[PDB]
Formats: structure tokens, C-alpha cells, sequence
């Protein structure tokens, strides 16, 4: 089966979640093949692994794969940086999305 | 059992096709599986992708459901995700609004 590159959507923490003294970045990864991806998160330019939880890719109804990655932060962590990024690597190519407070 | 906290993921057109936006709901920290998600009480089915849950270091699960909708609809159409977590007898209907 031919290689298919991932589509990546990154959402910042909601204002509602911040009011609950929590923060989650949500990185949604879809429509890729083969079904192996790696995810790197960065606070500004600094790689971070604390609070990162990533699913094992699973087949979609169209025979391609989907995965998601979450970065759980404190509101103070979130607000302390200029941005955070979710970088998805698939078959040696990378897609990086960045969001800011 | 633990019921989820549900948060709105406000619409964004950065990653979608021209003239569309992606919006969603984050279903955080529940146990055990499963959670079900519908949109607009089951009336909205096109463009919905509910992702498999992640198991976290805490032993709790989280998932997200995202729907891709026409950007022109953002002012005119209400979007509500209907989250059901039967094991904890919790239901949440979260309105997802533009920021």
C-alpha cells in the first residue's frame, strides 16, 4: 500500500479548562500509512516529555491510521512560554503545528 | 469508576480544507472505557472523527472527538457534543463556540 502523509490538528487548552486549573494540548493525527508515527512536543524550542501521552496508531475505516497525542500542563506552565509545538514524524518527514497562549 | 471532564475545542481552520473549520470536545480523565460521543443529538454525523482513547500514566483514559464543518456555519449553527460515560452514569452536553 502506498505511503500516505499525516494530517495534524493541534488545539490549545480551552479557557474553561484553564479556569479548572488544568491545561491540555491536543494533537490529532489522521490519514497516515504505514501506521508508525513518532511525536515530539516542545515548550518554545525545548523538547518535553513530561505529561505527554500518545496513542498507538489504529486503523481508520479507510485502511489508513489515526493517532492522538496529549500534553498535560499546569496553566502556569502553558502561560509561561511563547508557544508549544506538536511535531509529528512519519517516514522521515515532519509536520509541526504550534499554538500560543 | 470516574466520570470525565469535558472541554470544548473551539473551531480552527488552520488544518482543514478551504472554507471549513475543525471543532471538537476533549473528554478528559475517565475510567473505565468506554465513552460514546455524538454531535447535535445524533443529527450531525458528516465530518465527525472520534479518536480512540489514550491510557495515561494515571490509569485514566482521555479521548477527543472532532467535527469538520463549513466555516460559514460558525455563526449560524450551534454545535453540541453529547458525551456518555455509562460506567459512571455521567452525561455531558458541551456547547462548542467560536472563541
Amino acid at each position: 500500500q502506498p505511503k500516505a502523509a499525516p494530517s495534524v490538528t493541534l488545539f490549545p487548552p480551552s479557557s474553561e479548562e484553564l479556569q479548572a486549573n488544568k491545561a491540555t494540548l491536543v494533537c490529532l493525527i489522521s490519514d497516515f500509512y504505514p501506521g508508525a508515527v513518532t511525536v515530539a512536543w516542545k515548550a518554545d524550542s525545548s523538547p518535553v516529555k513530561a505529561g505527554v501521552e500518545t496513542t498507538t496508531p489504529s486503523k481508520q475505516s479507510n485502511n489508513k491510521y489515526a493517532a492522538s497525542s496529549y500534553l498535560s500542563l499546569t496553566p502556569e506552565q502553558w502561560k509561561s512560554h511563547r508557544s508549544y509545538s506538536c511535531q509529528v514524524t512519519h517516514e522521515g518527514s515532519t509536520v509541526e503545528k504550534t499554538v500560543a497562549p | 469508576t470516574k466520570g470525565p471532564s469535558v472541554f470544548p475545542l473551539a473551531p480552527s481552520s488552520k488544518s482543514t480544507s478551504g472554507g471549513t473549520a475543525a471543532l471538537g470536545c476533549l473528554v478528559k480523565d475517565y475510567f473505565p472505557e468506554p465513552v460514546t460521543v455524538s454531535w447535535n443529538s445524533g443529527a450531525l454525523t458528516s465530518g465527525v472523527h472520534t479518536f480512540p482513547a489514550v491510557l495515561q500514566s494515571s490509569g485514566l483514559y482521555s479521548l477527543s472527538s472532532v467535527v469538520t464543518v463549513p466555516s460559514s456555519s460558525l455563526g449560524t449553527q450551534t454545535y453540541i457534543c453529547n458525551v456518555n460515560h455509562k460506567p459512571s452514569n455521567t452525561k455531558v452536553d458541551k456547547k462548542v463556540e467560536p472563541k
